[PDB]
RNA sequence: ACGGGAUAAGUGCUGAAAGCAUCUAAGCAUGAAGCCCCCCUCAAGAUGAGAUUUCCCAACUUCGGUUAUAAGAUCCCUCAA
RNA sequence: UUUGGCACCUCGAUGUCGGCUCAUCGCAUCCUGGGGCUGUAGUCGGUCCCAAGGGUUGGGCUGUUCGCCCAUUAAAGCGGUACGCGAGCUGGGUUCAGAACGUCGUGAGACAGUUCGGUCCCUAUCCGUCGUGGGCGUAGGAAAUUUGAGAGGAGCUGUCC
RNA sequence: UUAAGUGGAAAAGGAUGUGGCGUUGCCCAGACAACUAGGAUGUUGGCUUAGAAGCAGCCAUCAUUUAAAGAGUGCGUAAU
């Protein structure tokens, strides 16, 4: 449930560590983002090397969220933690690792790369 | 009015019932059922409709040209009928018949079927020319641009539902 | 065609084809029967009239709703049945698919059929503007003395007046509702109680009135 | 369909008419296409 | 995101006046989230007084009216969905 | 919907700008365009009909109606409605007593040029404006079981496969 | 003798309005008829202008075929 100014975790290596959301893809009007959302986001502290720098304003998806999903069959799965990805406006990732768990939701929007590269799908 | 001075209107071999404010005309393809008027009066003189009007007013002249006209017209698609001519400038686009009714291919997602009516009948010539005949002028001419309103002409290549005699401004676009 | 009366008993769930769990309202509808054939040619209109549950006989100074008066056991007496609690008409059955003084039965519905259900709703008393409607309240710091009060009201010297209905405080709760395209997941025969799959309008216990969805 | 209070002939085909109420001009060619209004 | 009617701008067909042509004057079609019909309350307060089970009779009694006596309601009492 | 006139009430008082909350008389319309015609290839442009049927965003920046960027979205009027709404709310603005700077003034002081500080009342009645009851009715006694005229009210929009 | 709810709201241009006389001037060799039957020509001759032979724009703007027709009224037209 992210929304505007919310600070999510980065879960690859594309250099960013820290994000802050600046508004959330979809409709006039949405309010919350949840796992599997395009949010469009600033880098607030970033790796020093790096791809991605300080001050960018790039788009992220959002796997990992502290209030996580209902799936069909009544089972819910949450995360301790609200982390993204940094993405490619091609849902292709920017960096090249994923570090975490991440929910298994993430192939219904097509993001195979990410679920390839993640340790276990959950 | 000269159309209503046209007034010897001559059957063939064809009746004239009139029944007071309704006419019906009956020959080879007959029930041709039309309430003319009232203002206007008319007559058989042996094989001859003569429509006469009144006060000669400008809204009997009007109605004058009018009831004769359809009289003509009643009178020659009872003997004769109507027939309208149209053809199709396309690529695949194909129409058939499909029992009584016309079926077109113009490159939608489905094909258009024109259910037919009474006293109308349709022959598809080279799957490309179709002939609507009839025996009333306002059917066939309903039903002629009823049917080329599926698919107009086109401004640049012409494609679509023509007539046989229909000029297309061909732009160079 | 087919409606039916029933209790609302409550909420539970049932797993359904490949696993997908569905909520579930269970509603007992128990001993209906056809009261009354209204007719075009009699009332001017075609409808069927159902009782519900029955009650006891009428019975000589008796104080409560627990027993028929003499006309209800009159009315179903001309059927050979019981007085009933509730009654309702039904108005899109073929009322030549019916006898009156039959059972209307549970299974009339089978599973897959889209039902409308109508019921009353709760029952909240007096509510304010943001409870009863949808309003927003006010700051609740920087000085403001205006929480949960409506707004302003109208305008000025021009309509120096409010229009009728203007959304104001007032008493919330039990209308008639109905939820559409509702759907039955199973029917039980043998404890007479249809499964739909939702929830339905009013409390636990109250009248609820299943028909066939139109649309 | 050009719309305007001044309707007038423009080419030599073009005549003016009176359709429900209103006058308009055809032409053969549809920009002299013109309507009162 | 009903699907029916009637329609706007528009497209037509037939068709004269205006002895031709022309969507129009008479006719006939078509035509839009707009206009009118399948959710909810009142709904004889629609002070003009809509429609579908029981009960009804005095002892007199200008059967008015009096006690009555009659049909179902209430007061009161245990409550809550 | 900034000026002219006033003076045509109000010096026995008609509360001033923003903002919030709530609308809506209710209209030359941004979106959908719903449709359509062209000095309309789709994409545009332009016009017509239709519409206030329904919709019409969150932030950074001010002193205020003025603006300006960021990021979205199918899209971001018209104001009479007392520049709608303070006996519904705020008091940032303006302006009351303090104080200071620039400038003008011999001076007391002024400007409106800046600047920091600064009390906003009311139990709702003749009345007009949402919900919920008692009775004048009531025409067989009376009582338990349903009209559908409309007084009617609810308008509900849209994006990607 | 009228026909906007003008009644019960004037306006600049644009079309067809009740007509109407004061008109004025057009034809049984047949009034506007429409009908459709003739469409030209040495002759673009000339400067011939992207040729253009109704049409860069200046005509040089001459006999016709026929009861009748233009160095072609004109529709046009890259020209036909």
């Amino acid at each position: 449930m992210i929304q505007q100014e919310t600070r999510l975790k980065v879960a690859d290596n594309s250099g960013a560590r820290e994000v802050l959301t600046i508004k959330v893809l979809g409709g006039s009007g949405r309010k919350t983002a949840n796992i599997g959302d395009v949010i469009v986001c600033t880098v607030k502290n970033a790796t020093p090397g790096g791809v991605v720098k300080k001050g960018d304003v790039v788009k992220a998806v959002i796997v990992r969220t502290k209030s996580g999903v209902r799936r069909n069959d009544g089972s819910y799965i949450k995360f301790d933690e609200n982390a993204c990805v940094i993405i490619r406006d091609d849902k292709g990732p920017r960096g090249t690792r994923i570090f975490g768990p991440v929910a298994r939701e993430l192939r219904e929007g097509n993001f195979m790369k990410i679920v390839s590269l993640a340790p276990e799908v959950l | 009015s000269r159309v209503g001075k046209k007034i010897i209107d001559i059957p063939s071999d064809v009746t004239v019932t009139f029944d007071g404010n309704h006419v019906t005309v009956k020959g080879p393809k007959g029930e041709l059922s039309r309430t003319l008027n009232e203002r206007m009066t008319f007559k058989q003189e042996e094989n001859t409709i003569e429509v006469v009007r009144p006060s000669d007013s400008k809204e009997d002249r009007t109605n004058h040209g009018t009831t004769r006209a359809l009289l003509n017209n009643m009178v020659q698609g009872v003997s004769q009928g109507y027939v309208k001519v149209l053809e199709l400038v396309g690529v695949g686009y194909r129409a058939q018949m499909q029992g009584k009714d016309l079926i077109l291919n113009v490159g939608y997602s489905h094909p258009v079927e024109i259910k037919a009516e009474e006293n109308i009948t349709f022959s598809v010539e080279k799957n490309t020319v179709v002939k609507v005949e009839g025996i009333s002028k306002e059917q066939v001419g309903a039903l002629a641009s009823n049917i080329r309103s599926v698919r107009p002409p086109e401004p640049y290549k012409g494609k679509g539902i023509r007539y046989q005699g229909e000029y297309v401004r061909r732009k160079e676009g | 065609t087919k409606g039916i009366l029933g209790r609302k008993i409550g909420m539970t769930q049932v797993f359904g084809e490949n696993g997908e769990l569905i909520p579930v309202t269970v509603v007992e509808a128990k001993e209906n029967v056809v009261l009354q054939k209204k007719t075009v040619e009699v009332d001017g209109y075609n409808a069927i009239q159902v009782g519900f549950e029955d009650k006891k006989a009428y019975k000589k100074d008796a104080k409560s709703n627990k027993y028929a008066n003499k006309p209800a056991e009159g009315h179903a007496k001309k059927a050979d049945a019981a007085p009933k609690r509730f009654i309702r008409e039904f108005r899109n059955v073929d009322v030549d698919a019916y006898e009156v003084g039959q059972e209307v039965s549970v299974d009339t519905f089978v599973a897959g059929d889209v039902i409308d259900v109508t019921g009353v709703s709760k029952g909240k008393g007096f509510q304010g503007a943001i409870k009863r409607h949808g309003q927003s309240r006010g700051p609740m710091s920087h000085g403001s003395h205006f929480h949960r009060a409506p707004g302003s009201v109208g305008m000025a010297s021009d309509a120096s007046r409010v229009f009728k209905g203007q959304k104001m405080p007032g008493r919330m709760g039990g209308n008639t509702v109905t939820v559409q395209n509702l759907e039955v997941v199973q029917v039980d025969t043998e404890n007479k109680v249809i499964l739909v799959k939702g929830n339905v309008p009013g409390p636990k216990k109250g009248l609820v009135e299943i028909r066939t969805s139109i649309k | 369909m050009k719309v305007r209070p001044s309707v007038k002939p423009i080419c030599e085909k073009c005549k003016v008419i009176k359709r429900k109420g209103k006058v308009m001009v055809i032409c053969e060619n549809p920009k002299h296409k013109q309507r009162q209004g």
